[PDB]
């Protein structure tokens, strides 16, 4: 009963949260790709001068 | 006619060997290298020697238009034929070790052991060889006998098959009688299958080269017609050795089968 | 009064069900369809470290993006150098059951851990010109899954008794010990911030940790099977886990839920690592299949394909400046593709 | 960590002696070994060994006549000296090194043996007026480009205080050794290279060698002081 | 093209490696074996002539081999089998005389034997205090027919030891056989609790099991 009344207690904790829209998360997730995309060397393929390998 | 046959499937089963030994990553072992190996100087055989022994069959064994060509034909035709005999031998030799003694065989099993297989039996071979272009083309006649092209050194055609199908033959006849002895004296019917296997390849060894051998020995320390004619099938029954040794010595495994069939 | 405790927690996870549901109003999917795609991903195989005799279990880049250090079945701990292919040094390990290694930010300590139970942590800089075990960490019940380095003198570490620690090294004690996980620990990944960390066990779940109170502030549950990887976006919103039901999900701290699933029925074998690339629309898992999948983060179509590796690819890991991917795997050697 | 040498003294012309260096307190198996001064010249690079033995260079006025070995069993170093010159009388240094990514060559140095019988590496100043407090700045000029193609300036600074060996400060232009605090720095481009101290101190007083470490032989400046 | 530092890095990696070769070719010389006994198998005592994870070394016929048992990890194995997918063999210790939890060690053999990773390692099985289930069996008291109907109608292939020992035995054969694959072998041996010749058995299952992989290994079977 006192393992149920921490897992209870971790529950209400874990409820009580606050949260965004999912939308608003994708926004920010696409929003933060879009602006280092430059900095990114895998996503575009590099020139071999600025390649170390 | 059924040479263009043999070269053929000489061709085809070496080449089969070789790409189902390189295309699989789960065929690289130490053993299958020398297999590889095996394949590569049946290949060679198969490829350089034994076409133009048609070709001279075609022409009543009257050589083509190139002369020089007889001597070289000569060493490359000895030279495979020592090497298969002495890889054969080598895979004999490298069983009964790993059979009388699997724990120390493992232990000391490496790719530098192989490659030193591999050297050994390939200079062993070169040493048998030599002589051919060091004498044949220095006198004609040790190369050429009736405007036919064929060695008629009657010293090193007796000594030179001592050392390449007669100590190689006793090592092997010891080899197999040791590790029938051994396989013998649920895990039984594996020893069972090996036995089996190792009975199919050293009685076809024996009896496809062997007729060639004794009856080539006959014809120095003995007729003469009866003799050549059967040497002129003979030298064929011994070339279809190279055409039966990948077949044997790799369809038994699964992975080979399955390759083969890919 | 059990009964009224198992109906409470009943209702609660009701109630954080519907609430998750009610902030989904549009999928990631669904909001990335009008945006150019990557295109097609092709990536070789740099560089090729040997002298590893036996399987590789975990690769960590230091932070400079050239040192790396590797931890295999051979019993050897080995830094790379990545550049020229040279090794720096190799460190005879007292047990040869490794299942995890670090590499401090600073540089100067490698951290390693596995069957043995002790994180070890080795001092790479120090007089008299060799690498010693400065500090044996001891205290976990379990093999040691993962650890990661935040400091000089502070480690996290994950287990196999179902719980992580925060250590201090120079005293060596747990300083806070983190107690949710059902099943055994797979894997960690510390925030950039480093003040939170995300885990992965076996139970199918994963916990968002704070490192300073000691407490679960989330947890995420759609994976089927066992969590054995997990990566941080470089955002630190946002993380990534791979598991054997050869799935990987992306998951949203702030909207406390699932964005995107990763998988193709094509792909039944398991992930074995995952990471993500500088700006996080490539996420890179490798599989037991012998191979790793290039995915694009951001619309979950699969860009490439990193197919060189002999075994099963064990670890990943993307250099810090973005450069290179490093895999390890049970093949015993360690390719850098660019 | 230690470096002892034994070996020295009074050799008459023409003759033969053996040094020896004796390591404690380090792995002396993982460093290679290398350096004399005469006695009143700078620093002059005799003989390397490497790990292992597997590299020996020398010094082209010393070859043929040196023989650079190491006991590593014993941790000892030696050199076997013939046909002994007057030009040879020097302190004679057993300086330890390690190449690894990141290392540091030439940290720890013997106190040395006193016996008594290329890139031109350019120290302009002798001699430079110091006051304590007081910032200063000390240059030294290669006769060619000490950068290489993978991004190091194999440039080094050592300081040797009256009455000891020389110490090192910087290793490759820009990187302070362990033990040594901040107030020295390291700044240089190809072909010119300043060692800057600021907030100067007592102790600080010393002769400053600049030594490359591109190409063997080692070469080194000349040397500037530094006196109150 | 190489400067003199990373020219003396590159004499270094070379020493590393011949070192790290070195290494590999001391430890190729062993054989690796892991035991697996479920609980009170004297799997501790099984072998007692030599003496998170624990190893124990011991030699016959100039043989190295090093025996781990993992007693730190809780009951569940799952995870960490993976780790011992090269070893050369397993050797599971079972209590035959616990008749009520001889289910259970049946059931811990099969996870054993199907796992993805130990497809190809053999098992020794070692049936440890036999002395004891004969002396329970001669005994009567408590007997394996009454609960299971198989031992109750059995044909062998004293008599009654004799008829317990090779059903028991056949419990676990049965498991081993009905995968049928071939490229793994279990290798039954009923051990009491104390056993003078048991590095012998293992030895020899040892020796047959390079045999059959050399075997394969050459393509004769
Ligand atoms: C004819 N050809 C099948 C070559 C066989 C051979 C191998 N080694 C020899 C040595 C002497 C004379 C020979 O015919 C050989």
């Amino acid at each position: 009963i006192a393992q149920a009344r921490k897992l209870v207690e971790q529950l209400k904790m874990e409820a009580n949260i606050d949260r965004i829209k999912v939308s608003k998360a994708a926004a920010d997730l696409m929003a933060y790709c879009e602006a280092h995309a430059k900095e990114d060397p895998l996503l575009t393929p590099v020139p071999a001068s600025e390649n170390p390998f | 006619l059924l040479t263009a046959v043999v070269i053929i499937l000489t061709i085809a089963g070496n080449i089969l060997v070789i790409m189902a030994v390189s295309l699989e990553k789960k065929l690289q072992n130490a053993t299958n290298y020398f297999l590889m190996s095996l394949a590569i100087a049946d290949m060679l055989l198969g490829f350089l020697v034994m076409p133009v022994s048609m070709l001279t069959i075609l022409y009543g064994y009257r050589w083509p238009l190139p002369s020089k060509l007889c001597a070289v034909w000569i060493y490359l035709d000895v030279l495979f034929s020592t090497a298969s005999i002495m890889h054969l031998c080598a895979i004999s030799l490298d069983r009964y070790v790993a059979i009388q003694n699997p724990i120390h065989h493992s232990r000391f099993n490496s790719r530098t052991k192989a490659f030193l297989k591999i050297i050994a039996v390939w200079t062993i071979s070169v040493g048998i060889s030599m002589p051919i272009p060091v004498f044949g083309l220095q006198d004609d006649s040790k190369v050429f006998k009736e405007g036919s092209c064929l060695l008629a050194d009657d010293n090193f055609v007796l000594i030179g098959s001592f050392v390449s199908f007669f100590i190689p033959l006793t090592i092997m006849v010891i080899t197999y009688f040791l590790t029938i002895k051994s396989l013998q004296k649920q895990s039984i019917s594996n020893e069972q299958k090996a036995c089996k296997v190792l009975g199919i390849v050293f009685f076809l060894f024996v009896v496809m080269w062997c007729p060639f051998f004794i009856t080539n020995i006959m014809a120095v320390i003995c007729n003469e017609d009866v003799i050549g004619a059967l040497l002129n099938v003979f030298v064929w029954i011994g070339y279809l050795s190279s055409a039966v040794n990948p077949l044997v010595y790799t369809l038994f495994n699964k992975t080979y089968r399955s390759a083969f069939s890919r | 009064e059990l009964d009224q405790l198992r109906q409470e927690a009943e209702q609660l996870k009701n109630q954080i069900r519907d609430a998750r549901k009610a902030c989904a109003d549009a999928t990631l999917s669904q909001i990335t369809n009008n945006i150019d795609p990557v295109g097609r991903i092709q990536m070789r195989t740099r560089r090729t470290l040997r002298g590893h005799l036996a399987k590789i279990y975990a690769m960590h880049w230091g932070t400079d993006s050239r040192l790396l250090v590797s931890a295999s079945q051979d019993g050897k701990l080995i830094i790379w150098d990545s550049y020229t292919t040279n090794k720096v040094h190799a460190i005879p390990l007292r047990s040869s059951w490794v299942m995890t290694c670090a590499y401090a930010p600073s540089g100067n300590y490698v951290a390693c851990g596995g069957l043995d139970n002790i994180c070890s942590i080795y001092n790479l800089k120090t007089r008299e010109g060799n690498v010693r075990v400065s500090r044996e960490l001891a205290g976990h019940t379990g093999y040691l899954s993962c650890c990661r380095f935040l400091d000089d003198n502070q480690i996290v570490t994950s287990s196999g008794d179902t719980t992580c620690a925060l250590w201090d090294i120079e005293t060596g004690q747990q300083t806070t010990t983190f107690t949710g996980h059902t099943g055994d620990v797979m894997s960690l990944s510390l925030a950039p911030d480093t003040r939170l960390f995300v885990s992965g066990a076996c139970d199918a779940s994963a916990k968002l940790w704070d490192v300073r109170e000691g407490m679960c502030r989330q947890t995420f549950t759609g994976h089927e099977s066992d969590i054995n990887a997990i990566c941080f976006f470089p955002n630190g919103n946002a993380f990534a886990t791979g598991s054997d039901d050869a799935t990987c999900r992306l998951f949203d701290l702030r909207a406390d839920q699932e964005l995107m699933t990763y998988s193709h029925d094509n792909i039944i074998c398991g992930i074995t690592s995952v990471s993500f690339s500088k700006s996080g629309r490539l996420l890179l898992a490798g599989y037991d299949d012998f191979n790793c999948n290039v995915w694009d983060a951001l619309k979950a179509d699969r860009a490439g394909v990193l197919a060189g590796h002999d075994n099963r690819v064990s670890c990943l890991g993307v250099t810090d400046d973005g450069m290179a991917v490093a895999t390890g795997s049970w093949d015993s050697f360690l390719k850098i593709w660019n | 960590v230690q470096l002892v040498e034994s070996g020295g003294g009074l050799v008459q012309p023409g003759g033969s002696r053996k040094l020896s260096c004796s390591a404690s307190g380090f792995a002396f198996s993982s460093f290679g070994m290398h350096v004399r001064q005469a006695p009143e010249k700078g620093l002059e690079w005799v003989a390397y060994i490497s790990s292992g033995s597997g590299t020996i260079y020398y010094a082209d006025t010393v070859k043929g006549r040196f023989t650079i070995s190491r006991d590593d069993p014993k941790n000892t170093l030696f050199l076997q000296m013939t046909s002994l010159r007057s030009e040879d009388t020097a302190m004679y240094y057993c300086v330890r090194s390690i190449y690894y990514y990141g290392s540091s060559p030439f940290d720890f140095w013997g106190q040395g043996t006193t016996l008594t019988v290329d890139i031109v590496m350019t120290q302009a100043t002798s001699s430079v007026p110091v006051t304590p407090g007081e910032s200063v700045s000390i240059s030294c000029r290669s006769s060619k480009s000490l950068l290489h193609s993978n991004g190091n300036t194999y440039l080094y600074w050592f300081l040797q205080r009256p009455g000891q060996s020389p110490q090192l400060l910087i290793y490759r232009m820009s990187n302070l050794a362990s033990g040594v605090p901040d107030r020295f720095s390291g700044s240089g481009s190809g072909t010119a290279f300043t060692l800057t101290i600021s907030r100067l101190e007592a102790e600080d007083v010393g002769v400053y060698y600049c030594m490359q470490h591109l190409e063997y032989p080692l070469t080194f400046g000349a040397g500037t002081k530094l006196e109150l | 093209t190489v400067s003199a530092e990373d020219k003396a890095a590159a004499e270094r990696s070379k020493m590393i490696d011949k070192n790290l070769r070195e290494d590999g070719e001391k430890a190729r010389r062993t054989l690796r074996l892991l035991l697996l006994g479920a609980d009170n198998s004297g799997k501790s005592t099984i072998v007692k002539q030599m003496r998170g994870i624990f190893e124990t070394k011991f030699q016959v016929d100039k043989v190295n081999f090093h025996m781990f048992d993992v007693g730190g990890q809780r009951d569940e194995r799952r995870k960490w089998i993976q780790c011992f997918n090269d070893v050369t063999a397993i050797i599971f210790v079972v209590d035959s005389s616990d008749y009520n939890r001889l289910q259970e060690a049946l059931n811990d053999f099969k996870s054993i034997w199907n796992n993805r990773w130990l497809r190809t390692i053999s098992v020794i099985l070692f049936l440890n205090k036999q002395d004891l289930l004969a002396e329970k069996v001669l005994a009567g008291k408590s007997k394996i027919e009454d609960y299971f109907p198989e031992f109750a109608r059995y044909t062998t292939p004293d008599p009654r030891v004799t008829r317990a020992k090779y059903f028991i035995r056949k419990e676990f054969v049965d498991i081993s056989t009905a995968s049928g694959d071939g490229r793994h072998i279990c290798y039954p041996h009923f051990t009491c609790a104390v056993d003078t010749e048991n590095a012998r058995r293992i030895f020899n299952d040892c020796k047959d099991i390079i045999l059959q992989m050399n075997l394969r290994e050459y393509n004769l079977v």
